[PDB]
């Protein structure tokens, strides 16, 4: 472990055979910065003043996982193919604000210890799915190799709606669903 | 390390051609870039592991691909006069920042009909005697006329091999006529030997000028002999 | 003008 | 944005000089200098990355700061004339492709240390009906002019080196296709 | 039964210390969850981290042009971005929220950066006894949540108030909660 006062990624590259797919991203401080969207071949970045001052041009990205494909391929024949292990992942629900009925707030479902990369993180309203005004960062790194992924579902909290957070992992055995309710 | 084929390529305009190029061993980074008289160098492409990377300002006339042995192709389709420049192949070890080494090049010529085209007249020019009354060296002039376009190399021979000491070459061919676009084009080079090298009859020397032209392919519809890719030479022996 | 974000580029693993 | 100055450089043998490239962006990845033979691909000669880095091989030192990078060259011989390429790569560009600078020409002229400019008449060949005149062994300080006949030709001059005597010579030719094809009026108004 | 996976990951990290003054390097070359080779800026050269390592790290040692692009990624990737970090993510600062409801939690929200500081006071003094808050809670939008309870048995004149200090702010947030009926 490293201390120092910032803690910066440029960035986390990721390429999995399951898919295949690939993740490209930069950090400060545990916060994603930017994404690259590898099909759109477009930078998306998390906050708005970011735009303003700073650029990353998304052939680097696909230019690294090119890389990363390659290596990913020699690696798999030197270790005798050995795969990727299953975790659990913890998930915690939580609101953004203080819940104030019939005004705007945002649930944040942390979805932690994520290895593999691959999830699926869905929200339900009185035990039906929910699909508008749900968002979710990237596969946020974490010093032990494994991710953390947070999903968000903005609404209008109400006495007569209970929320849940269905999460899908291979290393569950059954769907996790998370309870939440003001 | 880099190789490029063909070295010299002249065509019609509207025609499509490939230029071929086999990278560093061990790269599997390749680049394609034109260097013309009027951008300079410029990048087209840059092929990884057989797929497209980073692109330039290409046209949509302008496609490249690699293949597995890592060997790449550049497609130059509905040729223009403009297209007319040198095309040089680049690769790298990986495809980041990584050093990128140059091919030869293609140099390539596109013309409005290949009619006009037509190999060099040879004659090589024994040395002044005044010249070795005087300063004990012989130049022997060699002087190739009448060629188009200025695809040519010139080298000399002395005795079957190959020399560079004493040769000097023009930079640029001149133009016969001026006033014409499509002037035919003429070249000279000297070869500076000693006096005792020159009056030995036991020396054969011999202007070879390797001229590039049209290739199998190409159609020739004149009633005189196609001008293809050739050598033509001049010989002199020492006179004593 | 927004300044270019510098990158990280992967070392290729020995393909030979 | 890559720039190279001076477009043309002309040295005398010797004489030390710098080439330099400025890059008005700020994002770098790398900064190459290549040296080019006309015709020829450019050979590579060195990569610098960081401000205050330097590199050296033989006559060529390259160094960087945050605006340019410059190209020393001490005591250059005449096989230095080349065009001198700058390249940069960027993090603003889109990918690892290189932006080169338009170059620098460099052109070393030997120095001629006995000069005897004379003007000779060659043999004619049996096969070209053409006629060569000589202009040889001038100093490098004395060039020649273009033609000023629609009959004769003149070349530019051009430097030849015989490594066994050590010795360098100037020399350019004219031609003509007419008998009365003299050397006296071929140089008359030709050699500036 | 569960699909199988081969994941790669490669972290270019920079890990900043005293403004400038202080920068280091750490590349990591990771299969499935396993580091098996790194570059670090204090040590100079490629290392192995397991013995899935070795073939990696002494080829890439031996290629002087990627060792010279290595070290060279302190000054073009990290100096670099850190100047583009002061003109962005060390420009950010997102003012709390705070509130107060009841035993008696202060909810301070959407904050930007991490430091916060949050105390209790009863009345004129300062209540270090009841005091349970959640650990520091990261929303993942560049807004951070803490939540501070307070055990409180609330008398007829008592005034609670909720202090909150924050880099954003020149003086601190101050919120009461007068005692009911
Ligand atoms: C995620 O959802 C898709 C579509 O329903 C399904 O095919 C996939 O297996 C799910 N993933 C997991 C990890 O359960
Ligand atoms: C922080 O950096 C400054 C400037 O270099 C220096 O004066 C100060 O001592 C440093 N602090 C520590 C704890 O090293
Ligand atoms: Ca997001
Ligand atoms: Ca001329």
């Amino acid at each position: 472990d490293i201390v120092a006062d910032h803690v910066a990624s440029y960035g986390v590259n990721l390429y999995q055979s399951y898919g295949p797919s690939g993740q490209y991203s930069h950090e400060f401080d545990g916060d994603e910065e930017f994404y690259v969207d590898l099909e759109r071949k477009e930078t998306v970045w998390q906050l708005p003043l970011f735009r303003r001052f700073r650029r990353f041009d998304p052939q680097f990205a696909l230019t690294n996982i090119a890389v990363l494909k390659h290596n990913l391929n020699i690696v798999i024949k030197r270790s005798n193919s050995t795969a990727a292990t299953n975790e659990v992942p913890e998930v915690t629900v939580f609101s953004k604000s203080p819940v104030t009925l019939g005004q705007p707030n945002t649930l944040i479902c942390l979805v932690d210890n994520i290895f593999p990369p691959v999830v699926n993180i869905t929200w339900l309203s009185n035990g039906h799915s929910v699909t508008e005004g749900v968002s979710e960062t990237s596969f946020l790194s974490k010093s032990d190799h494994s991710f953390f992924k947070i999903s968000y579902l903005t609404f209008l909290p109400s006495a007569d709606e209970i929320y849940d957070c269905k999460v899908e992992h291979w290393g569950l055995d059954e769907p996790l669903l998370k309870h939440w309710e003001p | 390390g880099v190789t490029q084929t063909p070295k010299h390529l002249i065509t019609a305009t509207g025609q499509r051609v490939t230029l071929r190029c086999s990278p560093r061993s061990g790269d599997l980074s390749v680049y394609w870039y034109q260097q013309s008289l009027d951008q300079g160098l410029q990048f087209l492409i840059q092929y990884y592991n057989g797929e497209e990377r980073a692109k330039g300002n290409i046209l949509e006339r302008f496609s490249a691909q690699q293949f597995p042995d890592l060997h790449s192709e550049l497609n130059l389709s509905s040729l223009e006069l403009g297209d007319s420049a040198l095309y040089f192949c680049a690769s790298s070890v990986a495809p980041g920042s990584d050093t990128q080494y140059f091919g030869p090049g293609t140099r390539l010529t596109v013309l409005e009909d290949l009619k006009n085209v037509f190999p060099p007249e040879v004659a090589v020019f024994e040395p002044s005697e005044a010249e070795i009354s005087h300063t004990q060296k012989a130049t022997l002039v060699c002087l190739a006329t009448g060629f188009f376009p200025d695809h040519v190399e010139l080298s000399w021979w002395v005795n079957g091999k190959e020399v560079h000491s004493g040769v000097c070459t023009d930079p640029q061919p001149l133009k016969e006529q001026p006033a014409l676009n499509d002037s035919r084009y003429a070249l000279s080079s000297r070869l500076r030997v000693s006096a005792t090298f020159w009056q030995n009859p036991r020396n054969h020397f011999r202007c070879q000028v390797q001229f590039y032209g049209l290739s199998e392919n190409d159609e020739w519809t004149q009633d005189r002999a196609k001008p293809v890719t050739q050598i033509v030479s001049a010989e002199a022996w020492g006179r004593a | 003008a927004p300044s270019g974000e510098g990158s990280f580029q992967p070392s290729q693993e020995n393909p030979q | 944005q890559v720039t190279q100055s001076p477009e043309a450089l002309r040295l005398q043998e010797g004489e030390s000089s710098s080439l330099n490239c400025s890059y008005t962006v700020s994002g770098l990845r790398g900064l190459f200098w290549y040296r080019q033979d006309p015709g020829k691909g450019p050979e590579f000669l060195f990569t610098l990355y960081s401000a205050g880095e330097e590199k050296e091989k033989e006559r060529l030192k390259a160094t960087l700061t945050k605006k340019e990078s410059f190209l020393h060259i001490t005591a250059p011989k005449p096989e230095d004339s080349a065009t001198y390429l700058c390249a940069v790569a960027l993090n603003n560009n889109a990918g690892n492709m290189l932006t080169f600078g338009g170059g620098t020409r460099l052109m070393v002229k030997p120095h001629i240390q006995n000069p005897d400019p004379a003007v000779y008449q060659l043999r004619d060949s049996k096969s070209s009906d053409k006629s060569v005149c000589l202009f040889t062994d001038f100093d490098s300080q004395t060039n020649v002019s273009q033609s000023k006949d629609s009959d004769v030709y003149i070349t530019d001059k051009c430097v030849l080196d015989m490594r066994s005597m050590d010795f360098k010579s100037n020399s350019a030719v004219a031609w003509s296709n007419k008998s009365d094809f003299a050397c006296a009026n071929a140089f008359n108004n030709s050699i500036i | 039964d569960s699909p199988e996976d081969f994941v790669y990951q490669f972290k270019g990290m920079c890990y900043f210390t005293n403004g400038t003054e202080r920068v280091r390097l750490v590349t990591r070359y990771i299969y499935n969850r396993e580091e098996y080779a790194r570059f670090d800026s204090d040590v100079g050269v490629y290392r192995a981290v397991t013995p899935l390592g070795p073939p990696a790290a002494e080829y890439w040692n031996s290629q002087k042009e990627v060792l010279e692009r290595t070290r060279a990624e302190l000054d073009t990737v990290c100096r670099h971005n850190y100047q583009l970090e002061l003109r962005t993510t060390l420009q950010r600062r997102v003012e709390p929220t705070v509130t107060i409801s009841p035993l008696l939690v202060c909810s301070v929200t959407d904050f930007y950066p991490a430091q916060i500081k949050v105390r209790w006071f009863r009345n004129d003094q300062e209540e270090t006894t009841g005091v349970v808050s959640t650990p520091l809670i990261r929303n993942g939008d560049w807004t951070f949540q803490i939540l501070v309870m307070l055990e409180m048995t609330p008398q007829r004149g008592d005034v609670y108030t909720c202090h909150v200090e924050h880099p954003s702010l020149q003086n601190p947030i101050i919120v009461e909660w007068r005692a009911q009926s």
